[PDB]
């Protein structure tokens, strides 16, 4: 209950959490979060990730949520970043993403995986590899470095800390203090 | 025993899944045969529902690489990889029951969890093995390659008279006292 | 039902829990509540530590929680207070560090697990080496001790009581009554 | 339901309750409910045991809230009160200690598990010869017996009834009627 | 659900339940009702019992809370009292112990498990022996039976109806409207 | 959900369900909402039983809650009412007990298992006659059907719709559209 | 939860919901919300039935409940009505049911497995007759297709869409927008 | 049963993963048929998915131990440790069925949990154990080593034509005629 | 069957893990060859990852009671208690293959619910035995037991040079010419 | 295998629980122990800890059946069944190692769901197995038929001494 | 088979722990091999954990029983009912591995749930059988019953020195040599 309720206090500030794995219902909740903080088309949302990743369609559905509104959102990494957290923490507006200074950032390709028929193999794999140069170019645009660059990096998990994700592209500045 | 016996007249059961155990198991007995005497038939019976690929083909260079004369029968079903093993005998020399069936359809695969390239590598892995597939199956029948693709897109099911006008077998046996 | 409310009228006084080990939930619940308490520029925020460690990054996360906001946390050790938990009470505003008179703590390096293949074994088995490392020089720098010091005692379990800790350094003063 | 508003009742005329085994979040929930009761220091704080152990660091950190405050706390025996339930029982203040009188009381010496490397099951070994005899020092200097009386007494399990231990030190008093 | 106000209300009626097997959470339960309702020394406390049994510690703590309060508790058997049942049913104030016309009563000795070594078992065999006497005593004393007689009728299960437990001695009368 | 609000809303109206097999927690809240409704000694209360049964001491406290609560009872039977469902809606008050037309009557014997030793088996035997014999008594005299009748019919089972149940004696009267 | 506001503000509409199969419980439910709304005795109860059916007893009690209120119950059909759920959707007031265009109707003979002893057999496999006509008759009675065409249409399953429901008697008319 | 008869002939059936049990068998018949002739050839058939690294390590050294010549004989398939024992043969005498595959790839691991020294030691023994199988896959094979760790990082097929141009194998049997 | 044949040339084959019942039959074959020839050498194979210490005890003592000469042969791996039975071996009869390996460390044991009286009596034994196993590696290696304690403090892994170096064993096989 | 050549001296031994198929071995064995030679001694050794008491009254009655005597040795213990097996033996020969135990106690059984009337048939047929099995201990042994009904009350350990006072045994063989 | 030709000779091996079916094989080999010869000497070799107390007296009396007399070897360990075993040989040919270990504890038992009158009567056997056994052990060593009595309170853990020092076992044989 008490986590509710502070919860409740912070989002009435204007912080919200990404603090677990990525999937439908927590998607959907931020999105729901979102949406209702989109209602004051000036003040800047804060937006703290700590978690490890999860499902693409989700994540992305918070991603086209996020570039969607008006708002300007402030991504601040924090604990860890990792797959598809560093992929959002680097999806918010330029000059105000930021890391805290014991923060680790990962990345890597996607995974899944395949049954069924010859045919519907075929069909999931051609998907699976359309997915995976989206995520590529999208991470390219983002960053700033070339699709063939981030292409040989993201090949096998790699880690950054703050300064090393700050010189690469991956977040704006550190933050230490207030 | 019923099996060593029959074994003495130079035939073999295949009635169990298509695993690595039971191809090393016929493949032992087919160069046996073939070493105790090169010239005499040697007789596989099918009463599979199919199997794994590698145990597939195995079996069939073994049943190719072998000199004497290799007939083939189709008892109950023989569906999947058990079709492929029916349709691989010596030409004029594979038969069928009167109420067996014939089963074909494309291979199924299932793979774990993995990253991006092992997926893609798989997937085509799994596509050539389905061209193999199909070059065995048009090689050893009298239907066009591209009739066979677009026939085991799904489970076709063929009965003894449908499988001998289709070219998976030559003759359909009744009854002895008939010949 | 009530150790919520209790839980609500202990927040009142800036009084923070850290029972039970450390996860990624319990470091959200507390990096929430450290944000909530953070409205008042200059007061005190007193942190209880009951907990035989956990996750890493989820330490980590409060510990940079801890360090970002400017009020001061007073950190008192009771129960175990053990790995994570022994870093969190270390880390607190020096001159600010507290425990128990009858409180154990538990000094260790970390452990985790390796699987996969050779290359993601090898860039893993560099990963955990280098936050091993951090974790010494965090823990040299905030005890007083040298680095050689920490890495050569922390190889195996070290114990202390509080006066040992408060000799040794992880603490400051053990308490007795208010 | 009316579990809850019960308990919240009984708080707030000055009660605390233990009747259950002493693990983390209970022992939290009553250090808890100790320092919230500990605003006024005037009036003096009535608890009831009912419970068989449990763990030892929750109990010493329930004791060590118990000593800090300088509340007068009243323990008092409602059932059976063993190993960890008989050393916070005898805990409460002199001249404050009570049972009822059908009560079992139980002392014994505490009991654990080993398992790891040798050098491993070694420190484990010491620490665990460490906490026996502080905590038969503890339960030696509460009763006013001999350390060498209660290590005689509580290498085997003991039993006790009211009045066995009103002579033996264990209590004060055996209360019946208000 | 509608339970939770049904049973406020009856409590607020100063009325009491039992419906369940005896063990520590209704025994706290029971306890902390019966301190409540103590505030007022001057009316009377109804409690229904309607089950099968239950651990003798738990029964021994509601008893001697009932001998405790001062205040007259009339007990009502409203379908079975087995066992602890039974024996809290007969320790109601005298004149105020009742069973419903189709009520069912039984009693029979104690019953639990050994394990351990052989002192272990020597220790726990002269506990249960004392604890068995004592529960035949006690017995004895409210029933107004001989100590032996009570031995002799509860070395196996004894079954009663209201009118047989009433001229033996476990009840006082049989409610039948008013 | 909403059942809570419409059961409270139509115990306002003095209205109670029975709606599941009776067992202790049901027997309880039932005895208890009987007790509560029992404040006006002139209006009647209404009863819904439909269920298969369940056990005896439940459905004899329930019973002898409807025998001393000097109000009304009306037992209507909606759905199935077997074995204890069927003595609950046969024992409400004459000529207030109906069914509504499409409703299933079912009588039989009671069914129990033994286990335990030669001595305990005779015993547990001789109280399963007796509370056979019971059953029949009570039945035989609800009903007007003699003794003889009732433990002749309910040997195995018998089924009964709406008017034959009339014409038995079970019920008074079918309620239809009323 | 949405659910309980959603329901509860619908309810105060008189719109009631058997969007999952029939049990016990949800007949409870509803039959609580029918006889609540029938305190109003000139306005009608809407009723939606998504379901595959479920217990005969629980349907039957259902249908007895709306045929006994003086209330008329509209029945709406949406997603499909199959079993008890097309019987309940029959038995709705005449030229007051209605189904929605892309909704499946399905019909088929009851069916419950018993087992026991030869003679329990023979009386549960009469029972299980009896129950087969009884439902043949009620929806023949209630669709006017005569009891030998409904018996040799309900030998195996038979589905109806919107169309070929209204032909065939099942419900009244197809509705579309308002 | 026909594997007496084979065993007679001096062949070895190779037909499940590669384990200590596996391992133990395989070089017990090894040393047999080494005792009862040391100048004939023995044959070795292949039929398994892989195993353990250890066992291929011994099945491996008792291979090149023996005084016989022995031959190699991919039927179905060899992966990862049966590849190396395949291309272990005596060189000349490596065969592959027309419709087999040969799969290669780095070795895979796991470890329970523990502190970090133990950890350190167990991925420096995996890249042990990895710079040793690329080296036995090198000296057996035509292929440069450094090809062979590119290649090696993903899993590799090859069928039994690719096989013969990578080296690993001699000859391709198609039929006695 | 081979065994049998190998157990008639005085070969006793232990590929499977140390216990109770393996010790058993190992401890079985060894009195019976030494009955039926107390001159012949007699052969162990090594091939286990190790096990319980009572066994191990139990199987060094018999096979340093008898009075032929016993030379150990490891291959694949010669893990904790397997070890000192290759170590155990009589002296210059003591060889591995050359890709085996070899792992050294202190003992790993597990006790249950306990006071703290018996658990001080079984740490006490616990240190005892592995006191007793730093002696035994002592006795039969080329090394001061104080390099002993300080390398088997965690998991040592050594090769069949580094092993030969060590003083495990004496020598290493290569091939039959 | 010793328990071969221990069946071609003449000796069953029993040391498996007491259910049908052990009991059927027996009877078998007995039977064909008699055929062989119908005029040496039959040697049963018992270390079972009882069983079902269908079994027991089988193997009891083919006991009875077979005209070579038949003499009962216990070591280790003889529980419940068991103890009527071994005082089942003819008189003279049942004898009992010496640190071995003797347990009797009246049979322990449970029934499945079931209504009254078959509940009431179930009582009834064990309490015939139980006067069935004092009888069976009355005859055979020496004290009376109401103490022992009093005895089994409860369970009943006899040791050597205590079981040959009672007349289970007739002497304790320290050494043959 | 090894075991078989341990038993043709005299040798009865007991390596499993004590229940009723391993009481019973051992009685029956027992009592066969007192029927080939009373005269003869029956070795028994014990490397097994302790068991019930049930089968430590049949086996006791079954030893004792016999005429041939009783050669006990203690290898690997001998716990609680096999330490009793042990020491119930014949005297003076009571013999222990040099690196074996004797443990030595009060039995420990556990009932089911029943009521007082049962678990007293089982608290009475079970303080009866503690008894016994410390007659056992009294009886058949050089200790006095008291110095048994405090030994036995917890877990006692004796090396072949200290077991032959205790009186248990007379010769601690270290090699034939």
């Amino acid at each position: 209950g008490l986590g509710d309720q502070v919860y409740n206090r912070l989002l009435n500030e204007r912080i919200i959490f990404l603090g677990q794995p990525v999937d439908d219902d927590i998607a959907n909740k931020i999105t729901a979060q979102l949406l209702l903080l989109a209602s004051d088309p000036e003040k800047d949302i804060y937006l703290y990730i700590n978690s490890p990743g999860g499902s693409i369609t989700a994540g992305m559905a918070i991603y086209d949520t996020m570039q969607y509104i008006k708002n300007d959102v402030v991504t601040i990494a924090m604990g860890l970043a990792a797959a598809m957290g560093q992929f959002l923490l680097s999806a918010g507006t330029p000059g105000k993403r930021f890391a805290l200074p014991n923060a680790e950032i990962l990345i890597h390709q996607p995974s899944a995986g395949l049954a069924g028929s010859a045919s519907d193999i075929k069909i999931h794999a051609e998907r699976l590899l359309h997915t995976k140069k989206r995520m590529a170019e999208l991470t390219s645009q983002h960053t700033g470095q070339t699709i063939e660059q981030i292409t040989r990096d993201s090949d096998r998990d790699r880690w950054f800390d703050a300064f090393e994700a700050k010189e690469y592209g991956l977040i704006d500045d550190v933050m230490t203090t207030a | 025993d019923p099996y060593a016996k029959l074994f003495e007249e130079r035939v073999i059961f295949l009635g169990v899944q298509i695993d690595d155990a039971s191809a090393n198991d016929v493949m032992a007995q087919l160069l046996c045969l073939e070493s105790m005497d090169p010239d005499r038939d040697i007789s596989v019976y099918i009463n599979s529902p199919g199997g794994s690929f590698t145990a597939l083909t195995a079996i069939y260079d073994t049943m190719q690489y072998v000199k004497p004369d290799v007939q083939t029968v189709c008892m109950g079903q023989a569906a999947a990889a058990a079709a492929v093993l029916l349709a691989a005998g010596t030409p004029g020399k594979r038969m069928a029951l009167p109420n067996a069936r014939v089963l074909i359809h494309q291979p199924y695969s299932e793979t774990g969890r993995g990253q991006v390239s092992d997926l893609e590598i798989a997937a085509n892995e799994i596509l050539r093995m389905r061209s193999q597939l199909e070059d065995m199956l048009a090689k050893h029948s009298t239907t066009p390659v591209e009739k066979i693709r677009e026939d085991i897109e799904r489970d076709k099911i063929l009965t003894a008279e449908d499988a001998l006008s289709y070219g998976l077998i030559d003759q359909v046996i009744s009854t002895r006292k008939m010949d």
